[PDB]
């Protein structure tokens, strides 16, 4: 009876990282809902000296 | 002709500012007085058009065109009040607000005194039916059906766009009076072909013609009644009003480039006309039913005598008033069962006699029933075609017999039968539904007492 | 009734609804003005009036 | 044209070559970019000093500026890089890619 | 939940019939119902129908077809009583036409 | 067989297809912009070599 | 004059406004502990301003009339059906859930604006920094499924990084049989339904979670619930604190014009809630949507902006 | 970032811009360029993230490179001809120097790879920066020096553009993305009509200038960086969305909306000479852009897409500073085709 | 391109001196009223953006709006004027000063001319 409208199926191939999913572009992931990268946690690596004996 | 140009642009913020509950009855009237008002139009002269202003003026090709568009409107209305029901005040005055639109669209195309302006107007009227089709349609079907008729059209109609700049650029002018005083024939070059295939190609996609016709089963079946309405009787003849106009500045080349147009049109019209046998739903054999006659019509403005073009314009104006009333009697059965499959209700002619006979006189002038315009159009078409090449006749008899065929078998199966045992929810007709069958149908009847006022120019 | 009084004021707030009629006005007269202006000139160019 | 005026140019084509093509550190390019500058310098002083225009001898110094400018520019933007990743390779600028 | 959205279920028809057993199928109001009921049969049939019907059947002969008859009545008329061909095959007199000397 | 398929097939579903491939082998690039330069380097030595030539 | 860049530029500063006393403090506890009696105590004693505790229909007095809508039109949810059935197949438990936690945040939002506009000191009945041990409780219960526990971590993720920490946190200790004696004498038969397990886990959640992380950004005082009653006692044990481990010290004049830009325009604050992951409990189809949207506007002061309501006694409408 | 020293930078933007469009010295044009995209790196770097980072060193090292070619360029031409005015540019192989170098300012194809990358990792602000008041300058100089354009290489160029970013758009999900590709199919119309007559250049810069002032104002306005969570629109501002859609409308370029007269005025300038399959393969490839334009609009006001349930809260709260020149920007942007004559104003 | 340099031409005057000569348009044009429209269509965009009564919220800003519209239309509509003016001044002296490029041919009546006639049929 009443009007056809988009369902969460529908509206899922909207929400991928591209249209159209293929082979090579599939283990893409969509960006961060706020723009921002989780900080990848570098080791940092201090310079470690031999201060003495001589 | 502003006298009715402004009318319409103030049928707008009358809707806009009309109460709830009183929407319909205001643009009902007032579209009626409109109506009445452009009725005037067709007091046509005999040797020249109507030259009202510098951009706008009327023969008596466009003016059967305006009245018929001018009359559709109180008839979309009408129809569109009972789907609309449960529909938001903002929502309903936005879809009144698209068929104001587009009739204020197609009023300015027929009129049109120059050919960039009539192309401007011609595109314009896909932006309402657009947002119509793919807003207020049911299914999910209705996103590519908008798609197919967005795109089908204007890959079509670019090419003209730049073919009629060109042709300004060349001759100077594109008012249709200057071209048609200043016309030349056209040498047998392939520069020339192609902008003869420029020029056609846009109306033959809108007419449509067999080939590219996909578009238009999608774009009926899934519109609304309203938009199916508007797209079967109107805007399928601006291809034909196109091509009656663009024609004059291709000839002498059409002679030998309309080949494959007529034989696509012929036998497109067989194969067409062939499939509305084994249609299951019946808006998409309604809609097939359109493809075969525009292509008559097609076959008609190709061979370019006078008796083709006043059957071309007899059957323009007929079909768009069969086919208006075909959508609307699918679309009360529609209402009532919620399905669009022919052999789901069978029957009906038990439950509702005075819709029976509606249906009847429907299908009756479907089939081309003298002395019905339509039959006046078709057999002037006929005879054109006939003195074209002989052996037309064939292909025009077959089409004959198997549209009379697909007409009776619809009309038999939808009302005739014993009615199927399950549905109980079949109510009285409505006087609404009534009277929206009886102001298609009497025009009609009214129009084949009086024929000379749809036979065009050539009359 | 708004639980906070909504800072565009539950009266029209003058100071702005003046100068926004006063450009409007001002804006109506200067061009009625300039108009005449043109059509003078025009004229005393042309040789008309 | 002049002999040395064919190296002065094939010095900035190469230089180009090699900033465009890319390899793994960032600081790199910047060197490419800069002596994209100096042959640029070095090209126009000669030209202007052989044909005897005195009001360009100036030019050369603002290019020398905003040459300086872009160096500033190019170097804040590698310190911002290495410290997200810790190298400067050109390699981990590839986020935008989705 | 086994299901994918908090929606609505699709609501049942309502007839018209029902709350109103003349209901004309314009409106649920009775009153705007049958108003537009009457608008509709008074501009549509009363109206624009007939009148305009009328008016199309009276309009002045403006397309000059009376005016044809007559004329070729009089030029045939003419033409007969002075043993004339009644009609001839050049359109324009030949006189006012320049043709090329020579197509040799 | 024409209309559900071969009309189908030609005019709109070729269309569709293949603007569908251009369209993935245009947007699906790595990112990096060593293939970026890359690819300027030969774009310009093209240019060079052959609108420059023919002046 | 609206706070923005141009009242910046010229003139207002807010690090000349915060007079040491402002120390925005919250007060945690495990369900019916004596949190909010010491939280007003605490607000009228060192001059701060109070904020109870964000239920279902927080965001409705802020707005229009501070009187609440109806559950259909705000929340969509009830915490009575929660303790009736928690595990009900409609997704009561986690839209609840999320319910709270957007209200909590614009809470948060509030009680920050106030502070950074006028200086004074705010305290809280409970945080953004907090509401994860009822999420941790309903998991460890089987209320919610582990997809909703990812979709709150998202939000939280992706929101609660904008804002500063509290600077005190105050966490009244009662043990779980003296809290379920409390609710026995409380007399609502609904809570009556709260199993032990899940008191346990609030608990739980809170002491192994709650309190180590905010140890290292914030004051942390617990106390007892013989320690709660004398509000004097935590009062002059807030006024001998040393605030100086937080992020607070650290905020200079352009970090707090930031913040203050963010803590108006409650939608920006609200923003990433509605992220569009398609979660079946909290999820709503378009019909249901637009005709729920469509009963919020005919309500009686909602149709139009603030000051543009008509039907609600605004005058001069047409020379605004 | 402080505002004094914000409102300083785009103020450094904005002067390089107009110093290179009052310079009639080649040296000061170049200077312009400089200080433009050296007060341009930091907006772009506003708000701090890896992705912004990304953004601004691509973008810094492409301007820089496009430095360089059009100051070897300048330095070709100086020494075949010491002139250092801004003219007819007496040598060709520094006039095909130069247009590369501005072509790749630009963002025509194949220099287009860095312009969705970098739209995409910076903020909508800065990204309705980058993509309406950058492509200023480097069309002034083209417009300037159109005279001795080469036909050949601009209008492959063109053509290029409006190919790849009708291609590339139908891919893409991301909203800053799909603007990026229709800026570079916009500039490839722009540059095609640039060797003759460079009125409709300006006409055309003008029309698309308003529409994306409008688009991203429309985004801002509904905080929507994808397509689901423009989807979300309807349910809280369903007139922001229809007004969405209408651009979007203009934005293919149907008519009688604002967006069809650039394109026809470039077609009928085209057709004046004799130039005819070039302009039937423009518009025919901008079905393209028209076709991912629809797709934004049936995902965006012509369906009805699932919400969630915290959109009730959001009921409840009005948008907090309305940016001005919105509604004007979206009249001009839809209403303006009959007034087209008025294009004369412009040459 | 073409109309970019002229001789006497100030840079950027946008109404030369000799403009003046020209008739101004009427404030009844057309063009002016499709102005004033365009400004009461961006009154009513802010009324309904905004959120408030669309036709009747705030008629002052509304019409500030058609007034702004309209001031600019007129001067706009002055210089399309001025510049299709200079256009047809130019195209007329240069067609003057060049005789030898603009023939003035004989004139042929349709009787001498000899047209092709292609049949219908
Ligand atoms: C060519 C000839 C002329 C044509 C020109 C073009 C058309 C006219 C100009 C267009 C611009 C003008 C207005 C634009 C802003 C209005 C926006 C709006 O929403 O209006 C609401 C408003 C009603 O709202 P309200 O009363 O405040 O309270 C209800 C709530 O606001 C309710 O709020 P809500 O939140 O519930 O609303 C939700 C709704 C709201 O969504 C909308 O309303 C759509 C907004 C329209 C988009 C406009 C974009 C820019 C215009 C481009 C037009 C393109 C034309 C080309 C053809 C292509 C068509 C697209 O959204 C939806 O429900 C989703 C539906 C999706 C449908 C998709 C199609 C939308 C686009 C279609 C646009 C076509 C033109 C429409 C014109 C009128 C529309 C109001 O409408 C009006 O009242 C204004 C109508 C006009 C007033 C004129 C009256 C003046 C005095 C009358 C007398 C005349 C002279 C007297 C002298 C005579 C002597 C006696
Ligand atoms: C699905 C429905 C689509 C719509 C169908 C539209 C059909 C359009 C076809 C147009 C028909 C005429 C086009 C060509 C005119 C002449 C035909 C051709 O045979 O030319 C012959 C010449 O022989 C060769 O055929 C020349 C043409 C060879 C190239 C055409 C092959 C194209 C293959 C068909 C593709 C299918 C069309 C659809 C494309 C999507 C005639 O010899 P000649 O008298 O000396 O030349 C006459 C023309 N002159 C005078 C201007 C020079
Ligand atoms: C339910 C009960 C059913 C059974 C009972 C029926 C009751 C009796 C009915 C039977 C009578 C049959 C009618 C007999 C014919 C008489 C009418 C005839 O004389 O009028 C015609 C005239 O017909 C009219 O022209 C019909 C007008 C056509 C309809 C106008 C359109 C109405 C607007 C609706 C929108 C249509 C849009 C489609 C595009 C037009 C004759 O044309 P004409 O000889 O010259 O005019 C005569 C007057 N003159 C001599 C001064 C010139
Ligand atoms: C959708 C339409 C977009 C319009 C864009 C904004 C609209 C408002 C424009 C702002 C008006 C102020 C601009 C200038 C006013 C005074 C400055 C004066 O000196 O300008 C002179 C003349 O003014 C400007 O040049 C013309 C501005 C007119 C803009 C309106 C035309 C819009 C195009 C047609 C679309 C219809 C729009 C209808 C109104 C909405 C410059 O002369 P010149 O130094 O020699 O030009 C050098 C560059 N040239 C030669 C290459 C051109
Ligand atoms: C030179 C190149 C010229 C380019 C010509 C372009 C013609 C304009 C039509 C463009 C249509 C492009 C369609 C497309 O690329 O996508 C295929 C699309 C992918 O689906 P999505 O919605 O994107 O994904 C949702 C599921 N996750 O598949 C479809 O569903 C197609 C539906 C609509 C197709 C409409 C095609 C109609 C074509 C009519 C003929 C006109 C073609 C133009 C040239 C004319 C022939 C000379
Ligand atoms: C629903 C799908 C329908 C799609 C149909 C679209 C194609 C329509 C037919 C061709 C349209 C393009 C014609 C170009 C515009 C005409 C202008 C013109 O004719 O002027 C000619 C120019 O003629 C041309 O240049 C034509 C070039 C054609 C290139 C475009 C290729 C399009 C595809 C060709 C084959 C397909 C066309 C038929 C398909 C029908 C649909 C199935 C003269 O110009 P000059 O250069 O000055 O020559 C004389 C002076 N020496
Ligand atoms: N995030 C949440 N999830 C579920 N229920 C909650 C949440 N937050 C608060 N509640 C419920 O709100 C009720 C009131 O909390 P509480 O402060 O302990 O009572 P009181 O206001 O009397 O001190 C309690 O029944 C508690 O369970």
């Amino acid at each position: 009876a009443r009007q056809w409208q988009p369902d969460v199926e529908w509206a899922e191939q909207f929400g991928g990282a591209v249209m159209y999913p293929t082979k090579e572009t599939a283990h893409w992931k969509p960006p961060p809902w706020n723009d921002v990268d989780p900080p990848k946690d570098t080791l940092v690596s201090n310079l470690t000296l031999n201060f003495g004996p001589q | 002709m502003l006298k009715i140009i402004i009318p319409t642009t103030m049928l707008l913020p009358m809707t806009w500012m009309s109460k709830h509950n009183m929407i319909w009855i205001n643009a009902t009237v007032h579209s009626l007085l409109i109506s009445l008002i452009s009725l005037s139009l067709l007091n046509q002269l005999g040797e020249n058009s109507l030259n009202f202003s510098l951009t706008f003026f009327s023969d008596s090709l466009s003016a059967p065109l305006l009245v018929l568009t001018t009359w559709l409107l109180p008839l979309m209305l009408m129809a569109s009040q009972s789907h609309l029901s449960k529909e938001t005040t903002t929502r309903k005055k936005l879809y009144i607000t698209m068929l104001i639109l587009l009739q204020l669209f197609l009023i300015m195309t027929f009129t049109a005194t120059e050919l960039i302006l009539f192309y401007i107007l011609f595109e314009a009227t896909l932006v309402p039916t657009l947002i119509i089709i793919t807003r207020w349609g049911n299914q999910t079907e209705r996103l590519n059906a908008g798609l197919y008729f967005l795109f089908y059209t204007l890959a079509g109609s670019l090419p003209l766009l730049v073919a009629l700049v060109y042709i300004q650029n060349t001759t100077g002018s594109l008012n249709f009076l200057i071209i048609h005083y200043w016309s030349h024939p056209l040498s047998n070059s392939w520069s020339n072909i192609f902008m003869w295939l420029a020029c056609i190609m846009a109306f033959m996609v809108k007419m449509p013609l067999y080939g590219l016709h996909l578009w238009l089963p999608k774009a009926h079946v899934e519109a609304p009644i309203a938009g199916s309405m508007v797209l079967a009787a109107v805007l399928l003849k601006l291809g034909g009003y196109g091509m009656m106009r663009i024609t004059t500045i291709l000839n002498p080349l059409t002679n030998y480039m309309a080949y494959p147009f007529l034989m696509l049109s012929m036998w497109g019209m067989i194969m067409t006309s062939s499939i509305c046998l084994r249609q299951t739903d019946l808006k998409s054999l309604i809609a097939y039913s359109s493809v075969s006659h525009m292509a008559l019509v097609i076959v008609a403005i190709m061979i370019q005598t006078p008796w083709s073009f006043m059957g071309a314009t007899a059957l323009m104006i007929a079909h768009g008033l069969t086919s208006s009333m075909l959508f609307c009697l699918a679309n009360t059965n529609y209402e009532r069962v919620h399905s669009r499959t022919m052999i789901l209700a069978r029957g009906l002619q038990t439950l509702l006699p005075l819709m029976a006979t509606w249906w009847l006189v429907a299908s009756l002038t479907n089939l081309a029933l003298p002395p019905s315009i339509n039959l006046i159009g078709e057999l002037f078409i006929i005879t054109a075609s006939f003195s074209w090449s002989n052996i037309t006749i064939i292909l025009m008899g077959m089409n004959m017999m198997i549209t009379a065929l697909y007409s009776l078998y619809m009309l038999i199966t939808t009302q005739r039968g014993k009615y199927t045992h399950h549905i109980n929810n079949i109510k009285p007709s409505f006087t609404r539904e009534n009277a929206l069958m009886a102001l298609h149908i009497l025009p009609l009847l009214l129009l084949t007492l009086n024929p000379k006022m749809i036979l065009g120019p050539l009359y | 009734k708004f639980y906070i009084r909504e800072p565009p004021h539950g009266s029209p707030d003058w100071l702005k609804v003046g100068l926004t009629l006063g450009t409007s006005v001002f804006l109506w007269i200067y061009l009625i003005k300039q108009h005449k202006e043109d059509v003078l000139e025009y004229k005393r160019r042309n040789g008309l009036e | 044209m002049p002999l040395v005026y064919m190296n002065i140019i094939m010095a900035f084509a190469i230089a180009l070559a090699g900033l465009l093509m890319y390899r793994s550190h960032l600081m790199s390019s910047l060197l490419c970019l800069e002596g994209m500058m100096l042959s640029l310098f070095i090209m126009s002083t000669l030209i202007i000093l052989n044909t005897h225009f005195t009001l360009a001898n100036m030019m050369p110094i603002i290019l020398l500026v905003f040459a300086a400018c872009e160096a500033a520019l190019g170097l804040s933007l590698l310190v911002m890089v290495s410290n997200t990743y810790g190298t400067d390779y050109v390699q981990n600028l590839n986020l935008l890619q989705c | 939940p086994t299901i994918r959205l908090q929606e609505d279920p699709d609501p049942e028809d309502e007839n018209l019939y029902e709350k109103n057993p003349d209901s004309h199928g314009y409106d649920k109001d009775p009153i705007v119902d049958l108003w537009n009921m009457r608008v509709v049969f008074f501009f549509g049939f009363s109206i624009v129908l007939v009148l305009g019907s009328t008016f199309v059947a009276y309009l002045p002969d403006y397309r000059m077809q009376e005016w044809a008859r007559r004329e070729a009545e009089r030029l045939v008329k003419y033409r007969e009583a002075n043993g004339l061909p009644l009609m001839e095959s050049n359109c324009f007199d030949p006189n006012k036409i320049q043709l090329p000397e020579d197509e040799d | 067989l024409l209309d559900l398929i071969w009309l189908e097939t030609i005019l709109p579903k070729t269309t569709s297809f293949i603007q569908m491939k251009m369209s993935i082998m245009v947007s699906n690039q790595k990112g990096l912009i060593k293939l970026y330069f890359l690819s300027f380097l030969i774009t310009i030595m093209i240019s060079m070599t052959l609108f420059n030539y023919h002046e | 004059l609206q706070y923005g860049p141009l009242a910046f530029v010229l003139g207002e500063r807010t690090t000349r406004k915060l007079t040491e006393t402002s120390k925005v403090i919250t007060v945690d506890g495990n369900i019916c502990s004596g949190k909010g009696r010491l939280a007003r105590e605490i607000a009228e004693k060192l001059g701060l301003r109070h904020f109870p505790e964000a239920g279902i229909h927080y965001a409705d007095s802020t707005t229009g009339d501070g009187k609440p809508l109806d559950v259909q039109l705000s929340g969509n949810c009830s915490l009575e059906k929660f303790y009736d059935d928690p595990k009900s197949n409609d997704g009561n438990s986690y839209r609840l859930q999320s319910w709270l936690y957007a209200s909590r945040l614009l809470q948060y939002a509030d009680a920050l604006e106030h502070l950074l506009s006028t200086g004074q000191g705010v305290v809280l009945e409970r945080s953004i920094y907090s509401d994860f041990v009822f999420l941790e409780a309903m998991y460890r219960q089987g209320f919610i499924r582990k997809q909703c526990v990812e979709h709150y971590n998202e939000v939280k993720k992706v929101t609660a990084c904008e804002y500063l920490p509290p600077h005190v946190v105050v966490y009244v200790d009662v043990p779980v049989p003296e809290i379920q004696s409390r609710i026995q004498k409380k007399g609502n038969p609904h809570e009556m339904k709260i199993t032990a397990a899940y008191l346990q886990d609030i608990e739980n959640a809170y002491k192994k979670t709650f309190l180590p992380e905010m140890s290292e950004k914030c004051e942390v005082l617990q106390y007892s619930a013989r320690e709660a009653e004398d509000a004097e006692k935590v009062v002059e044990d807030i006024e001998y604190l040393k605030c100086d481990k937080g992020p607070w010290p650290d905020q200079d004049d352009r970090t707090f014009h930031r913040l203050r830009m963010l803590v108006q325009n409650k939608l920006e604050v609200l923003n990433y809630t509605t992220i569009p992951v398609y979660l079946p409990e909290i999820t709503i189809g378009a019909h249901q949507s637009d005709r729920v949207f469509q009963k919020f506007t005919e309500l009686p002061g909602r149709k139009y902006s603030p000051g543009y309501n008509e039907d609600v006694g605004d005058k001069w409408i047409w020379l605004k | 970032m402080n505002p004094i020293i914000y409102t300083t930078l785009i103020m450094t933007v904005m002067s390089g811009t107009m110093l290179v469009m009052i310079s009639s010295h080649w040296l000061l044009i170049w200077i312009g360029f400089e200080m433009n995209l050296l007060a341009m790196i930091p907006v772009l770097m506003k708000n701090f993230n890896p992705r912004a980072t990304e953004a601004a060193t691509k973008y810094f090292l492409t301007q820089a490179t496009a430095s360089m070619m059009l100051m070897m360029a300048i330095i070709i031409n100086l020494l075949y001809s010491g002139q250092w005015t801004i003219t007819k540019m007496f040598n060709p192989v520094a006039m095909t120097m130069m247009t590369m170098a501005l072509a790749m300012k630009l963002g025509l194809s194949p220099f287009h790879f860095w312009v969705p990358e970098v739209t995409q990792g910076i903020s909508l602000q800065a990204g309705l920066l980058l993509l309406t008041w950058q492509k200023l300058a480097p069309l002034s100089v083209l417009c300037q020096i159109s005279q001795s354009i080469n036909p050949n290489l601009m209008l492959t160029m063109a053509m290029l553009s409006i190919l790849i970013g009708g291609w590339g758009g139908l891919n893409q999900t991301q909203l800053r993305k799909i603007m990026a590709y229709s800026s570079i199919a916009h500039m490839g119309w722009m540059t095609a009509v640039l060797p003759y007559n460079t009125t409709m250049t300006i006409l055309n810069l003008l029309i698309y200038i308003t529409m994306t002032l409008a688009m991203f104002m429309l985004l801002i306005h509904s905080s929507a960086t994808t397509t689901l969570s423009l989807s979300h629109t309807w349910n809280k501002m369903p007139v922001i969305t229809s007004l969405m859609m209408v651009t979007l409308l203009s934005m293919g370029g149907l008519p009688p909306l604002s967006g069809f007269m650039p394109k026809w005025m470039i077609i009928q300038e085209m057709t004046k000479n004799e130039s005819i399959i070039m302009p039937t393969l423009m518009a025919m490839t901008a079905l393209l852009n028209l076709y991912f334009y629809m797709r934004l609009a049936y995902s965006s006001s012509l369906t009805m897409f699932p919400s969630t349930n915290n959109m009730k809260m959001k009921w409840q709260f009005e948008h907090t500073k309305q940016m001005k020149l919105l509604p004007t920007m979206i009249v001009l942007s839809t209403l303006v085709l009959p007034m087209t004559p008025a294009l004369s104003s412009l040459n | 391109t073409m109309m970019s340099g002229r001789p006497g031409r100030v840079p950027l005057q946008f109404l030369p001196n000799e403009a003046r000569s020209l008739p101004p348009p009427k404030l009844t044009d057309p063009r002016l009223v499709y102005m004033g429209f365009l400004g009461y269509c961006s009154g009513l965009i802010d009324n309904a953006i905004r959120r408030r009564p669309v036709v009747s919220a705030g008629l002052h800003r509304q019409l500030l709006y058609v007034t702004s519209f309209v001031f600019f239309g007129y001067y706009l509509l002055k210089r399309q004027d001025y510049m299709y003016a200079l256009r047809d001044h130019d195209m007329f002296a240069y067609v003057k000063s060049h005789p030898e490029d603009f023939p003035e041919k004989d004139k042929k009546t349709y009787g001498e001319i000899l047209e092709e006639f292609h049949p219908v049929r």
